[PDB]
């Protein structure tokens, strides 16, 4: 039942005037207008929604709530320690730092939209056409477009240069389809809106469907010249279409802006937040809970202290009769202040700064810069960097992402002899063979790179005439047009496959020159021979073969047919000596990942045709079921076909695609190819990309549905396939709906239906995620997002979406990371994407270098950030037992403010930007280092508590080693530093050295700035405080005991750390450690090698490599005069 | 957009050093530290032991001591005479301290109870003490001169020593009260209010602290040692770091001759019990120590260095064998 050749938009009034802007601007239409302007909005902050919407997303972070709570608490006079006019500024300062970084990104994408709003298409806004930006288009504007001009908005094709107002548009952006589709126009509109003048006065009314997401079909009507004229999708040019082979076309804008059918298929923009962003929220929640427990634990201890010791301490009299319980409650808020720095104010400015710096390494990368199109990378969102190192699945496009949209004629088997190999003279000599010389051919050009001279002599010599007829077939069986406006002889091929074959046959000598409703004028080796076309047997998806019946100038009638190897082999003559040899070639070409078409012909007698001709005419004239009746008469003639040979067209991939897929397979990233193109084309690029090999057994929608019904029936988990096998899925868009069920008592049954749908979607994801590769073809943009959603929802995986064109926008906005392929004219996926580079292969560096390091660097920053704050802040907790739990800071007031921003700020920021475990060259060579980010190993919720336990232990030694040396005599003289101020500068001095020696141990890439910041922060502390000095450090740090305590405290704090680091490296070295140990001895790095030979024998046809991108109805144009000037 | 700059910073190829914690870089340091912290720990330990120190507790909290009578001073002037003997004569300058035990001078409600601007010699702040010293801001109508709890609860015992010779006549021991405060505190932090020449007029319209028996006017006969710059005042206002502390009280300079400064024998400590601490289980002590080139007498640092030196050396061996086991 499900159809494998149609994209299922179904499973996913309006009024327009002409040149009459004022009417449909009426207040009744206006709402507060129902009609949108043609401008496209992609940014977020337009004029004044910056504050309400940047702060709202700003406070999606946990600590921002934490700082706000402290701000309110510090404003209560009875417990307030600060004036409240300087505690709010730090919150504003840091919030402005992140807000500004968010604004620079927004203005960057606001400029990007202006590029698409300045596309300057001509419109009717006066007595004659006038140039106009895209945004200056309103629903109801008659416009004009030229060759290769993107359609500004869904327009009703009124007229065109081509006869009958034909307009051929390529929809490679709307869908993956690589061929041109012709859009006609109303006969009345064709013969009365040709001249430019008559368009201006055009006053027509259109009553069409409200804006929708159905690109396939369109329902409406046109009232004009006092009559109603129904419309259909064949007259509407969508927004993403590009006009091809048409000098100029005139359209009436129906929809515009977000009302265009393609723009409705764009999903909803969502605020994307990293996985580590969610971790940092839970980690601030944990610290907030611990802060409350410690403060309440010490507040109770104070009450138990004031009860017996404090109340009896006559020197601790303050003239305020407060009960010990009240004093304890009141010092609870005193510890919230003291221990608040346990999560400092600079957590998010540092993460904000690190991501801004890292995302600029993506922009500046010269190994991700495509020079041909002059397009560098672009991290257009600077908030998702560590997540690039956590990608689990990649969901790709195909047309334009994995492929260059170029098809070339590679090989051809003729009479069992395969031509196309590197050869010279009449026998192979060497692999180093120069390009064939086509100078002997007047019509040939240098575009065809054919490295085989044996074929040429066969063409020239003529001793094997079947070779000549092979290429005459390619020059006749097609349906392409020819342009000779200036003698150039340019071919306008609707199908890329037809273009490659007809151009290829042209270079070999058999050039298609002119066409007419009845005759074709191929020239063969310089001889102009005009044939007479008797019937073109059109091509349709189910027919899978195109045939032409011609009468040679002599008088004989011949039939030439090219099509799928399967359909032709069921119509061959009994006697075919080349049947076996050609079948072998189709297997060799299939093994090489090429598109194969078999060529055949038959001899038709004059009397046999006449009886068939009358039958054929009866089928064409019969308009009731013209298509069905035609297929019958088509089959009556294609009975006994003599086999000629085969072809092999190579759909060129982007450079690096097969290599990238293999490398990311070693990194354990699963690549799914979600495409809107046909199944044969999508299946072939899976083989070219090495995603599918002869080892894999391919399962289709029919097979997947059967397996899933089994589990549904079994239950009414176990693997769907054996664990050791290798499998892949090619699920068509129509079968994806079928297998996902997407094709009072009323509300009761809804739960079982949704419970059934939820179980079936989970089963499919478990089936799809057990397969080596998955290719989804013929899927709508909404289905592209759905597949990404299912993987997120049911596998809890980080997803990457890479593509170009508007159909890939939905899955780019739905994936965790959305990459857009830039460098091309179509920039729809670039605007909605998070990163943007011009080439697929650059995905190696984005993940294995930029993503892999971004994770390592952010986790290293996070590990150290919550160290150097628990070490600094828990000293106030240990001191509380020796000051009567009175919330007295163990440090000087000035030290506390400058520690988080001036003594430990820079060292870790430079680590987060410069650290490198292995070289970039050595991290691409070893993709296996990436799995550490897949599993979330460098920073767990257990590595967060280990860092906490690192700061908790460091604080104990930082306080209790100075304590032990001070409870006794310490440099007791006139200038004795035994007092509190000398206490503060010994723990502070030890603390600064310890934490700054810890970032030195952590750092694995000691740049000069890395070393300068580590010692610059230590030297800055020992110099800056002297400026303040009152005079505490002038005497504390000049004593031998105050320096023997600082050295001892540091040694005890760092030596155990060095031992653990060495042991874990010696006993359980990581992947990176092994590579560093042998870095010098690593020399064998062989470049990726395609599987040169997988030849086998035993099966006549193990896989049909047929593929042909073409559409019905083109033959009907030539048969009539519609496409003929 | 155009080609990115091929700068070392932008391309993440800045010249850099890759340190690897190899057995040839972590084992030696665990041994260098081991061979350095042991000699230092031995040197610290022996030097501190060589120091001669006598600590006399005179709180009189427990009976059978000649100071319990002053625990309840029916008459305010109370005196105790604690007898002690020195096994070995002290040499070089000898420092006299008074130690207070369980005395939280680091309490938050107490550390902040002072007016730094007033003590710096600020005319404006002399008559308007800050709210930090609130409970002792004003006594009757005029403000305290050294406001705050820190200045109020100043240690006000008078400790005197006598040497009991062959004739048994108590020989007074010289005690210099000058130069016991931090130089910076004496000459920078603490300064007398400007104006006039006699401190009587400088502190015009200001009362004494509530607890103090006499005003700041005559804390000392010397004009240099009375006022906000008094040595005993400054030493007390330098709040201690831990509940148990000891503040410098008097200096006993080396005798002009070669004889020991405090020849070994029988000594008597004459103390005017004024400061009450028994309410909150506080203890009062008089400590006499001798000058040392290595600071004071700190056994703990010597023990700690030995322990870390031994542990560091032990870790080097444990790490060395583990590396060999996994080599
Ligand atoms: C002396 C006894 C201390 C042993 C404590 C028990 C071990 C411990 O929890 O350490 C407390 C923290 C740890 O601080 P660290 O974060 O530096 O410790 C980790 C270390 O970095 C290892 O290397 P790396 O992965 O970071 O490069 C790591 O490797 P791996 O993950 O492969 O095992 C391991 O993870 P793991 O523990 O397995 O999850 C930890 O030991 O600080 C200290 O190392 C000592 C600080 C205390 C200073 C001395 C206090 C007296
Ligand atoms: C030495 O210092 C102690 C404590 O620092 C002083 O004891 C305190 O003396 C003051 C008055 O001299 C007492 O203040 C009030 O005294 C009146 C009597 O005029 C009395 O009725 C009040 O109830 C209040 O006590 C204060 O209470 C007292 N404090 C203690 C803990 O006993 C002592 O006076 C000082 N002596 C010298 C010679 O400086
Ligand atoms: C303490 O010494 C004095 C003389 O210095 C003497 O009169 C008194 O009896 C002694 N008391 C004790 C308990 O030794
Ligand atoms: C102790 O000092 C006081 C005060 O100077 C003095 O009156 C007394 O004679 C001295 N001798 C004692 C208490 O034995
Ligand atoms: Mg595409």
């Amino acid at each position: 039942q499900p159809n494998d050749e149609v994209v299922p938009y179904s499973d996913d009034t309006w009024q327009v005037k002409a040149n009459d802007r004022k009417y449909h601007e009426q207040p009744h239409f206006m709402n507060t207008s129902k009609y949108a302007n043609n401008a496209i909005k992609t940014y977020k902050y337009n004029a004044f929604t910056f504050i309400p919407m940047n702060l709202f997303e700003q406070f999606k972070r946990a600590a921002n709530l934490y700082f706000l709570a402290l701000l309110i608490l510090q404003a209560v006079p009875q417990i307030s320690t600060l004036a409240w006019y300087t505690t709010l500024v730090p919150l504003l300062v840091v919030l402005g730092v992140t807000a500004i970084k968010d604004l620079v990104d927004d203005v960057a994408r606001h400029k990007m939209d202006k590029e698409i709003n300045n596309r300057t298409c001509e419109v009717i806004k006066d007595g004659r056409f006038k140039v106009a930006k895209w945004k200056e288009i309103q629903v109801g504007d008659v416009i004009r477009l030229k060759k290769n001009d993107f359609v500004p908005a869904d327009i009703l094709l009124l007229s065109s240069s081509e006869p009958n107002s034909l307009c051929y548009v390529e929809t490679a952006e709307l869908d993956g389809e690589t061929n041109l589709k012709f859009k006609m126009s109303l006969e009345i509109t064709d013969q009365y809106l040709q001249r430019e003048d008559t368009l201006a006065t055009f006053d027509g009314f259109i009553e069409c469907e409200e804006p929708n997401n159905r690109l396939d079909k369109f329902t409406g009507t046109l009232f004009w010249r006092n009559t109603s004229f129904p419309l259909d999708a064949d007259k509407i040019l969508l927004r993403g279409c590009v006009i091809r082979n048409t000098d100029f076309c005139h359209g009436l804008v129906i929809f515009a802006g977000a009302d265009t059918k393609i723009m409705k298929n764009s999903g909803k923009t969502r605020f994307k937040r990293t996985k580590i962003d969610y971790l940092m929220n839970y980690m601030v929640y944990t610290i907030f809970v611990v802060l409350i427990l410690l403060s309440a634990g010490l507040a109770i201890g104070h009450a138990y202290w004031e009860a017996q010791v404090g109340n009896s301490s006559w020197y601790l009299y303050d003239g305020e009769d407060d009960t010990p319980s009240y004093r304890g409650f009141l010092i609870f808020w005193g510890y919230i202040i003291v221990l608040n720095t346990m999560v400092p104010i600079s957590l998010y400015v540092s993460v904000e700064v690190i991501r801004l710096g890292q995302s600029h390494f993506i922009n500046w990368d010269l190994q991700m810069y495509y020079a041909e199109k002059d397009t560098p990378a672009k991290a257009r969102t600077t908030t998702l960097n560590e997540q690039l190192g956590q990608i689990h699945y990649i969901f790709s496009d195909k047309t334009g992402t994995l492929t260059q949209n170029i098809m070339t004629f590679k090989k051809c088997c003729i009479n069992g002899q395969i031509y196309g190999d590197h050869r010279d003279a009449s026998q192979h000599n060497h692999n180093k063979i120069e390009q064939v010389d086509f100078s002997w051919n007047t019509y040939a050009d240098g575009k065809l790179a054919f490295y085989d001279h044996y074929l040429i002599e066969q063409i020239q010599s003529g001793k094997e005439p079947e070779v000549r007829q092979f290429f005459f077939l390619l020059a006749v069986c097609h349906t392409v047009m020819v342009d000779r406006t200036d003698g150039q002889l340019n071919y306008q091929a609707a199908s890329p496959d037809e273009g490659a074959l007809v151009n290829a046959a042209r270079n070999f000598g058999f050039a298609f020159l002119a066409r007419t409703q009845n005759t074709i004028t191929i020239s063969e080796l310089g001889t102009e021979r005009t044939y007479n076309v008797l019937a073109i047997l059109d091509f349709n998806s189910d027919r899978k073969r195109m045939s032409i019946i011609v009468r040679t100038p002599e008088g004989n009638i011949k039939l030439y047919c090219k099509g799928a190897d399967t359909v032709i082999y069921e119509r061959l003559h009994r006697m075919n000596p080349t049947k076996q040899e050609t079948q072998d070639a189709l297997d060799i070409f299939a093994n090489e990942t090429l598109r194969t078409l078999c060529l055949c012909y038959k001899e038709i007698e004059e009397k046999e045709f006449t009886e068939w001709n009358k039958k054929f005419m009866a089928a064409s004239v019969a308009s009731t079921n013209r298509d069905e009746a035609l297929d019958k008469v088509y089959e009556e003639i294609e009975k006994d076909l003599i086999l000629l040979g085969a072809t092999a067209i190579e759909d060129k991939l982007q450079d690096g695609v097969p290599e990238t897929i293999s490398k990311l397979a070693k990194a354990d990233i699963k690549i799914w190819v979600l495409t809107g193109d046909k199944k044969e084309t999508a299946e072939n690029i899976g083989f070219a990309c090495e995603l599918l090999t002869e080892d894999t057994t391919i399962c289709y929608g029919e097979d997947i549905n059967s397996l899933l019904h089994a589990r549904m029936e079994n239950q009414r988990q176990e693997s769907f396939f054996p664990p050791g096998g290798n499998r892949a899925l090619i699920i068509t868009g129509s079968w994806l709906n079928e297998i996902l069920l997407e094709k009072r008592m009323r509300t009761q049954s809804k739960r079982r239906l949704e419970a059934k749908k939820e179980q079936r979607q989970k089963n499919f994801v478990d089936l799809a995620c057990e397969c080596s590769a998955v290719i989804c073809c013929r899927v709508t943009p909404k289905q592209k997002a759905m597949v990404v959603d299912l993987v997120k929802r049911y596998k809890k995986a980080i997803t990457l979406a890479i593509g170009d064109g508007a159909n890939d926008v939905n899955m780019i906005k739905t994936a965790h990371i959305g990459v857009g392929i830039s460098g091309q004219e179509g920039m729809q996926a670039v605007m909605s994407s998070d990163y943007s580079f011009a080439q697929f292969r650059y995905l190696q560096r984005l993940l294995l270098v930029h993503g892999r390091w971004s994770y390592i660097r952010m986790c290293k920053f996070l590990r150290y950030f919550f160290y150097k704050n628990f070490a600094f802040t828990l000293v106030h907790f240990w001191y509380s037992f020796f000051n009567g739990y009175s919330a007295q800071t163990a440090y000087e007031d000035w030290f506390i403010t400058l520690y988080n921003v001036l003594y430990t700020s820079l060292p870790v920021l430079l680590m987060g930007l410069l650290d490198q475990d292995v070289s970039d060259k050595l991290s691409l060579r070893f993709p296996g280092l990436y799995i550490v980010g897949q599993r979330d190993l460098l920073f767990n919720y257990k590595r967060f508590f280990v860092s906490l336990l690192h700061g908790v232990l460091t604080s104990m030694i930082l306080f209790f080693i100075p304590l032990g040396a001070y409870l006794q005599t310490v440099g007791q003289d006139g200038e004795a530093p035994s007092d509190y101020q000398s206490f503060a500068v010994t723990i502070a001095s030890a603390l600064v050295i310890t934490v700054n020696f810890q970032i030195g141990l952590d750092t694995s890439y000691w740049t000069f700035v890395n070393a300068f910041s580590i010692f610059g922060s230590i030297a800055l502390y020992f110099g800056i405080m002297f400026d303040f000095h009152t005079g505490t450090a002038s005497n504390a740090l000049r004593q031998p005991y105050i320096w023997l305590t600082i050295i001892l405290t540091v040694a005890v704090c760092l030596l155990p750390v060095v031992a653990i680091r060495f042991l874990s490296m010696t006993i359980w070295p990581s992947e990176s450690d092994k590579i560093q140990k042998h870095r010098k001895r690593l020399k064998a790095e062989e470049q990726w090698q395609r599987r040169q030979q997988v030849f086998r024998r035993g099966v006549s046809t193990r896989r049909s490599a047929y593929a042909f991108s073409h559409q019905r109805g083109y033959a009907d144009l030539i048969s009539s005069g519609r496409s003929i000037r | 957009t155009r080609r990115p700059d091929n700068t070392a910073f932008k391309q993440q190829r800045l010249p850099a050093w890759q340190p690897i914690l190899t057995a040839g870089t972590v084992l030696p340091i665990f041994f260098i530290i081991g061979l350095i912290f042991i000699p230092i720990g031995i040197g610290i330990f022996v030097t501190s032991n060589n120091i001669r120190e006598i600590e006399i507790d005179y709180t009189g909290t427990e009976p059978s001591s000649p100071c319990n009578k002053c625990l309840s001073p029916d008459v305010t002037p109370c005196f105790c005479t604690i007898n002690f003997t020195l096994e070995k004569s002290f040499e070089g300058n000898v420092f006299m301290y008074y130690g207070l035990s369980n005395f939280y001078q680091n309490h938050r409600r107490y550390v902040k109870s002072r007016d730094d601007s007033q003590l710096n010699g600020d005319s404006s702040a002399l008559l308007n003490p800050s709210k930090e010293c609130e409970p002792y801001r004003r006594n009757e109508d005029k403000p305290i001169a050294p406001c705050g709890a820190i200045a109020n609860s100043m240690f006000n015992d008078t400790l005197e020593l006598f040497l009991i010779g062959n004739d048994s006549y108590p020989i007074p021991i010289a005690l210099k009260k000058k130069g016991i405060a931090w130089w910076t505190d004496k000459n920078v932090k603490f300064r007398n209010p400007p104006g006039g020449d006699n401190l009587e007029e400088r502190f015009k319209g200001t009362t004494k602290p509530v607890n103090w028996l006499k005003p700041v006017y005559m804390l000392d006969s010397d004009p240099d040692n009375n006022g906000f710059i008094n040595e005993d005042f400054i030493v007390w206002m330098r709040t201690a770091a831990l509940p148990t502390f000891r503040k410098l009280y008097r200096l006993i300079e080396r005798k002009s001759d070669l004889h020991p400064t405090l020849p070994a024998g029988r000594y008597s400590l004459n103390v005017t019990y004024n400061y009450p601490v028994h309410y909150f289980d506080g203890r009062k002590r008089m400590i006499l120590s001798t000058i040392s080139w290595m600071g004071g007498k700190n056994p703990f640092l010597g023990i700690a260095y030995i322990a870390v030196g031994s542990i560091s050396f032990l870790l080097g061996v444990v790490l060395l064998v583990i590396n060999h086991k996994y080599r």
